[PDB]
C-alpha cells in the first residue's frame, strides 16, 4: 500500500509543480500586461 | 499600553508594553531596539 | 466502534483578521484519526503559547490562540470540534510541521550512521568530530516551536500582501513615469522577492 | 427538598470545576495557574499571576445562598469597580 | 492468502457433509426397514474418515498459525505514507478549487 | 575551518600578566570588537613517542590527540574518558597540563582571542589567536593574517604557522589551529626565565 | 557515567533468514531495514600487565562520510542468573580517518579483520542486528572474503547507563518471545 | 494412531552459535 500511495503522491506532486509553471508563465504575461496599460484614470 | 516616545509619530516607533494574562509579567516591543536592552528593561520595569 | 471524544468531525481553523467513497469503517477511522491529531497540534500550540517566552504575549481562552504578530493585525488559531477566511496554506503547514515532529523520533538521520555508537543525531556526530564551533553549526541545533514559525510564516504572508497592495495602488494611482512587478516563481515560508522596473510609456529601450 | 437539591447540585458545580481546574493545570496552563485551598462543598481557591514569573479565586458555598449560586469571591485583591468587567 | 480461504472452504464443507451423513444414518436406525446395509456401513466409514481429516486439517492450519504467532501485538503500520498521500490529495484539491475560481472569474470577464 | 594564527605577546614590561591582558582589552574595545561568550584551552600530557591533547571550548564536543609530527585524531569527548581509564600502559609524564583561558572578541567575521598560559597556577605569558571564518584555504589568509596583525598587535606581529609555512592549496583545518597551540604551550614551557 | 551493552547472542540458518526477518519486521518499530555493511579491525597492545588492550574500529564501506567507530568493551560483569545478559562496560568514540595511523603510531598492532553484511532494526532502546562475518580473504582485499559459516548472526543489544536495567530485562522478555523462529541465548565467550 | 518428536523445521545450531561467539571472541578460522 505504501509504494502505491507513495508513487501516486509523487506523481500528483509533478502534476502540480508543472501546472504551477504553467500558470507561473500566465502570470508572468499577465504582469508584463496590466502593468503597461494606458488607461492613466 | 502604546505609550509613545516623540510627539509627532505613527503607529510604530511606540512602546507597546503587554501583560501575559497566564504570569502577569510586563513585556515591552519596540521595533528595532536590541533584545539585550529590551530584556534589561523588562527586568527593570518587573521590578518597579 | 470508535473511541470517545474522537467521535464527530474536527478541523483546525487558522483566521487573519483585521479586527481587534468505499468502506464505511474507513470514514470513522479516518475522521478519528485527523480529531486525534488536530487535538494533538492545538495541545502542542497551547503548551508553546503558554510555557514559552516569546514577544507580544498571547491570549488562549478555551480553544482559541489570539496573537498580535505586528501591532495592528490579529492572528486566530482556533481549533472546531463540531462534534456531530480561513487559510488552508497555514492549517497544511501546520499538518506538515506535527507531522515532521513525529518523524523526528523514526528519523533514519538518528540511528547509528556508522555502527556499535549510541544512536543519536548523526549531522551533530559528524559536528563534534570535526570540531565544530559554540554557535556555528551547533548553537540550539534546533530548537524551536510550532507556534513560532506558525507566527513567522503569517507575518511574512501579511508583509508581501502589504508591499503587493502598496505596489498595485501605485501602479493604479501614478501613471505617468510607470511602473512594473514581476513575482518570482520559487518562494519560501519566510521570504519572497519581486523585480521592480520604472520606465517610461513609450522610450522602455532607453529608460532603463 | 429545595435546600438539600441546591446544596448538592452547587457541591457538584464546585469539583465540575475542580476537575476543570486540575485539567487545565495539566494539560495547557502548567504552573501558570495554581490551586491554593480547595474545600469539597465549602470554596475552592484558583490562583493566578503567581510570584514566580497571591492572588486567590475562590468559589464559596455559605449559609444559604438564597441570591445564587454564592456569587464567587475573590478574596485577596477584593478588585477594584469595572463596571463591565466586574460583571463579566 | 488465497491458501487459507480454500482451507476455510474445505473445513465447512466437510463439516456439513459429516453432519448430513450423521443425520441420514440415525433416520436409517429409527427406520423399520433398514434397506441401506452395505451402504449404512459405508455411511458409517464415511463420516469416520471425514472427521478424521477434519481434525488433521485443523492441527496443520493450527500450527501455521504459530509458525507465525509471537504474542506481540505487532508495531508497524502505514500511518506516515497513508497520512502523507491524504496531505498530498487535499492540497491538489485546493489547488484545482483556486483554479476553477480563476476561471470563472475569466469567463465574467469573457461575458460582458 | 577558517584560517587562525597563534602568537605569544610578551606582557612584558612592569605591567602585571593580567594588566597587560586589560590593555590588550582596551586595544580589542578600540577596534570596536564585542564580546561573544568565553574560551578554554586545556591539555593533557603523555611521556609516550610523545602525546599531547588538546581541547578548545568554540569546538565543544571535540577532543584532539596530536603526536607530534604525526596525525592528529579529532575525536569525540568520550576519547578524554577513555584514556584517562586504559591509563595503565600510558605515560603520565607529569603535571604538565597547560592552560590558556582568556575572553573572546569578533571584530566583522575576525574572532581574535588574547589568553595567559597559565602554567599550573601561575600564568606566565600570552597566546594571541586571531581566525577568519570566511577564509577557509591556507595561505590566502596567511597573508590576510599577517596584514590584520600587522594593523592591530602592530609591533611582534608573527611570521605565521608552519602549515602556513608549506605551501599548500589544503583547507587550513582545526587540527592546524591545535597544534600551533601545541607550539605555544612549547613555547612558554622553554621559555622559563 | 560508563555505558553498559546488554547483548544476547543467537543463530539463525540462512534457509531461515527470509522468515526470521519478516517476524522481525512485523513486531519491531515500523522502519525499512538499514542494510549495513561494516569492516572491523582489532588492535591489541602487549602491555606489561598479561591483559592486552583490545580495540575495535569499525568503518562502514556501504555509506559515505560516516565517522569510524572506536568501542571498546571490557570483560563481563555477568553474576546474578536472574538476568540471563552479558553486561560489559562499553565505550564508543566516533573519530577521523586517520585514526588508523594513529593507533598503528601509538603502538596498536592490527589483530585480524572481518567485514559484516547484514539488517538493523531498532524496537525502542532495543536494536537487533542479523548479520554474516565474511572472513576477510586477504587483509589488503576488503573486496575479496570469506563467509565464516552458513548461518548468520542475531544480536539483540541495549546500550544503557550501569543503574538502567528494566531496558535488559526488556531485551530478555523480546528474546523469549522471538523463540518459536530462532534461540537467542547469553553465550560466554570463553570456547 | 501415535506422536513422536517432529518440531515443525529447527532453524537453531546450538554448536554453531557456539563457533561464532568464538570466532567474534578468539579469531578462530577468520585467520
Amino acid at each position: 500500500r505504501n509504494q502505491q500511495l507513495r508513487t501516486l503522491q509523487e506523481e500528483c506532486d509533478r502534476k502540480l509543480i508543472t501546472l504551477r509553471d504553467e500558470i507561473s508563465i500566465d502570470l508572468y504575461e499577465l504582469e508584463e500586461e496590466y502593468y503597461s496599460s494606458s488607461s492613466s484614470l | 499600553l502604546v505609550v509613545p516616545i516623540l510627539e509627532p509619530c505613527g503607529n510604530s516607533e511606540c512602546l507597546h508594553i503587554f501583560v501575559d494574562l497566564h504570569s502577569g509579567m510586563f513585556q515591552l516591543m519596540l521595533y528595532g531596539l536590541d533584545q539585550a536592552t529590551l530584556d534589561d528593561m523588562e527586568k527593570s520595569v518587573n521590578d518597579d | 466502534q470508535i473511541p470517545s471524544d474522537l467521535e464527530g468531525s474536527a478541523y483546525i481553523k487558522v483566521s487573519i483578521q483585521k479586527q481587534a467513497g468505499s468502506p464505511h469503517w474507513q470514514t470513522k477511522l479516518e475522521a478519528a484519526q485527523n480529531v486525534l491529531l488536530c487535538k494533538e497540534i492545538f495541545a502542542q500550540l497551547s503548551r508553546e503559547a503558554v510555557q514559552i517566552k516569546s514577544q507580544v504575549p498571547h491570549i488562549v481562552v478555551k480553544n482559541q490562540i489570539i496573537s498580535q504578530p505586528f501591532p495592528s493585525l490579529q492572528l486566530s488559531i482556533s481549533l472546531c470540534h463540531s462534534s456531530n477566511d480561513h487559510l488552508y496554506v497555514l492549517e497544511h503547514n501546520l499538518h506538515l510541521l506535527i507531522r515532521e515532529f513525529h518523524k523526528q523520533t523514526l528519523s533514519s538521520i538518528m540511528m547509528p550512521h556508522p555502527a556499535s555508537a549510541p544512536f543519536g543525531h548523526k549531522r551533530m556526530r559528524l559536528s563534534g568530530p570535526q570540531a565544530f564551533d559554540k554557535n556555528e553549526i551547533n548553537s540550539l541545533q534546533s530548537s524551536e516551536g510550532l507556534l513560532e514559525k506558525i507566527i513567522k510564516q503569517a507575518k511574512h504572508i501579511f508583509l508581501r500582501s502589504r508591499a503587493a497592495a502598496t505596489i498595485d495602488s501605485l501602479a493604479s494611482r501614478i501613471e505617468d513615469p510607470q511602473i512594473q512587478a514581476h513575482w518570482s516563481n520559487i518562494n519560501d515560508v519566510y521570504e519572497s522577492s519581486v523585480k521592480v522596473l520604472i520606465t517610461s510609456q513609450g522610450y522602455e529601450q532607453i529608460c532603463k | 427538598m429545595y435546600n438539600c437539591l441546591h446544596s448538592f447540585c452547587l457541591s457538584l458545580q464546585l469539583e465540575v470545576l475542580h476537575s476543570q481546574t486540575l485539567m487545565l493545570i495539566r494539560e495547557r496552563w502548567g504552573d501558570l495557574v495554581q490551586v491554593e485551598r480547595y474545600h469539597a462543598g465549602k470554596c475552592l481557591s484558583l490562583s493566578v499571576w503567581n510570584q514566580q514569573v497571591v492572588h486567590k479565586v475562590t468559589i464559596k458555598i455559605d449559609e444559604n445562598d438564597v441570591s445564587k449560586p454564592l456569587q464567587i469571591f475573590h478574596d485577596p485583591p477584593l478588585p477594584a469597580s469595572d463596571s463591565k468587567l466586574v460583571e463579566r | 492468502l488465497a491458501n487459507e480461504r480454500l482451507r476455510a472452504l474445505e473445513d465447512i464443507e466437510r463439516e456439513i457433509g459429516a453432519i448430513l451423513q450423521n443425520a441420514g444414518t440415525v433416520i436409517l436406525e429409527l427406520s423399520k426397514e433398514k434397506t441401506n446395509e452395505r451402504l449404512l456401513d459405508r455411511q458409517a466409514a464415511a463420516f469416520t474418515a471425514s472427521v478424521q481429516h477434519v481434525e488433521a486439517e485443523l492441527s496443520a492450519q493450527i500450527r501455521y498459525l504459530t509458525q507465525v504467532a509471537t504474542g506481540q501485538p505487532h508495531e508497524g503500520s502505514s500511518y506516515s505514507s497513508r497520512k502523507d498521500c491524504q496531505m498530498a490529495l487535499k492540497r491538489v484539491d485546493y489547488a484545482r478549487l483556486k483554479l476553477s475560481d480563476v476561471a470563472r472569474t475569466c469567463e465574467q470577464m469573457l461575458e460582458n | 575551518m577558517g584560517v587562525t594564527c597563534v602568537s605569544q605577546m610578551p606582557v612584558a614590561e612592569g605591567k602585571s600578566v593580567q594588566q597587560t591582558v586589560e590593555l590588550l582589552t582596551r586595544k580589542l574595545e578600540m577596534l570596536g570588537a564585542e564580546k561573544q561568550g568565553t574560551f578554554c584551552v586545556d591539555c593533557e600530557t603523555y611521556h609516550t613517542k610523545l602525546m599531547y591533547v588538546m581541547h578548545n571550548s568554540e569546538y565543544p564536543l571535540s577532543c584532539f590527540a596530536l603526536f607530534e609530527n604525526g596525525p592528529c585524531l579529532i575525536a569525540d569527548t568520550n576519547f578524554d574518558v577513555l584514556m584517562v581509564k586504559l591509563k595503565g600502559f600510558f605515560q603520565s609524564a607529569k603535571a604538565s597540563k597547560i592552560e590558556t583561558r582568556g575572553t573572546r572578541y569578533q571584530y566583522c567575521d575576525f574572532l581574535v582571542k588574547v589568553g595567559t598560559v597559565t602554567m599550573g597556577p601561575s600564568a606566565r605569558g600570552i597566546s594571541v589567536e586571531v581566525e577568519y571564518g570566511p577564509c577557509v584555504v591556507a595561505s590566502d589568509c596567511w597573508s590576510l593574517l599577517l596584514e590584520f596583525l600587522q594593523s592591530f598587535l602592530g609591533s611582534h606581529t608573527p611570521g605565521a604557522p608552519a602549515v602556513f609555512g608549506n605551501r599548500h592549496d589544503a583547507v587550513y583545518g582545526p587540527a592546524d589551529t591545535m597544534v600551533q597551540y601545541m607550539e605555544l604551550f612549547n613555547k612558554i614551557r622553554k621559555q622559563q626565565q | 557515567i560508563n555505558m553498559m551493552e546488554y547483548l544476547l547472542q543467537g543463530s539463525v540458518l540462512d534457509h531461515s533468514l527470509e522468515s526470521l526477518i519478516h517476524r522481525l519486521r512485523g513486531l519491531c518499530d515500523n522502519m525499512e531495514p538499514e542494510t549495513f555493511l561494516d569492516h572491523e579491525m582489532v588492535f591489541l597492545l602487549k602491555g606489561q600487565q598479561a591483559s592486552p588492550f583490545v580495540l575495535r574500529a569499525r568503518r562502514s564501506m556501504d555509506r559515505a562520510g560516516a565517522p569510524w567507530h572506536l568501542r571498546y568493551l571490557g570483560q563481563p560483569e555477568m553474576g546474578d542468573k536472574n538476568r540471563h545478559a552479558l553486561v560489559r562496560n562499553c565505550v564508543d568514540i566516533a573519530t577521523s580517518e586517520n585514526l588508523t595511523d594513529f593507533l598503528m603510531e601509538m603502538g596498536f598492532r592490527m589483530d585480524h579483520e572481518f567485514v559484516a553484511k547484514g539488517h538493523l532494526f531498532r524496537k525502542g532502546i532495543m536494536k537487533i542486528m542479523v548479520y554474516k562475518i565474511f572472513r576477510i580473504l586477504v587483509p589488503g582485499n576488503t573486496d575479496s572474503t570469506e563467509a565464516l559459516s552458513l548461518s548468520y548472526l542475531v544480536e539483540l543489544s541495549v546500550v544503557a547507563p550501569a543503574g538502567q536495567d528494566m531496558v535488559s530485562d526488556d531485551m530478555k522478555n523480546f528474546a523469549e518471545q522471538l523463540k518459536p523462529l530462532v534461540h537467542l541465548e547469553k553465550i560466554d565467550p570463553k570456547r | 494412531e501415535s506422536g513422536g518428536l517432529r518440531p515443525n523445521k529447527q532453524t537453531f545450531n546450538p554448536t554453531d552459535t557456539n563457533a561464532l561467539v568464538a570466532a567474534v571472541a578468539f579469531g578462530k578460522g577468520l585467520s
